[PDB]
């Protein structure tokens, strides 16, 4: 059910991504982003708190990355490396999660 | 009826750069709410950044039983969490906390 869409999915080097999420569950507590295809805390990008409405980096957060309280992702000025996958793991108020794999591609 | 909380460990004492490991479980007659409201003060943005990982062994209606891993123990997860339980009906039950020590590596 949760999807994740990039906009532009082939974005040139220097420009912007967003990458939009769709499905997002009812009653909610969090949403991070990593890059990858997995859920590490060593590759979060940034997390989002329901609660204090706050964006807080991560380990992975090069200054560029910015998520919004519609869970969306927007990553400026890309770069070779920004390429790839990103995983978003959507913290319900159950405590259970909900993960939605992206990725776009940098020409 | 009243819901049954018990939490293992009550108590437990670590170490520095170690992981801390505790189980709640509720369960009663009807669908019971696991009060999450402490947990989530204490680790709100542990949880979001998969520091504190959150598992339901078992998520059904009137029993829930749920596993807190707290990675890489640092002295400010020193503390304590309490859980609460309540039925539809309204009828509480005794609410238990969670002790947690950490110790220096020396
Ligand atoms: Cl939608």
């Amino acid at each position: 059910q949760l999807t994740t869409e990039s906009m532009p999915f082939n974005v040139a080097e220097g420009k912007e991504v967003l990458l939009l999420v769709h499905n997002l569950p009812q009653q909610l507590f969090g949403y991070s982003w990593y890059k990858g295809e997995r859920v590490d805390g060593n590759r979060q990008i940034v997390g989002y708190a329901i609660g204090t409405q706050q964006a807080t980096p991560g380990p992975a957060n090069s200054g560029r990355e910015t998520i919004y309280p519609n869970a969306s992702l927007l990553i400026q000025n890309v770069t070779q490396n920004d390429t790839g996958f990103y995983t978003l793991q959507v913290i319900k108020s159950d405590l259970v999660n909900e993960e939605a794999t992206g990725q776009f591609h940098v020409y | 009826t009243a819901p049954t909380l018990t939490v293992t460990p009550e108590q437990q004492t670590v170490k520095v750069d170690e992981d801390i490991t505790f189980t709640v479980t509720v369960e009663d007659e009807n669908e019971v709410e696991l009060g999450l409201d402490d947990l989530k003060a204490k680790y709100e943005n542990d949880i979001i950044g998969a520091r504190v990982k959150i598992k339901y062994l078992t998520k059904e209606p009137n029993k829930k039983v749920m596993e807190v891993t707290i990675m890489k123990a640092t002295l400010a997860d020193k503390g304590a969490i309490t859980f609460t339980a309540k039925d539809k009906a309204g009828n509480q039950a005794e609410p238990k906390t969670v002790t947690i020590n950490v110790l220096p590596l020396k």
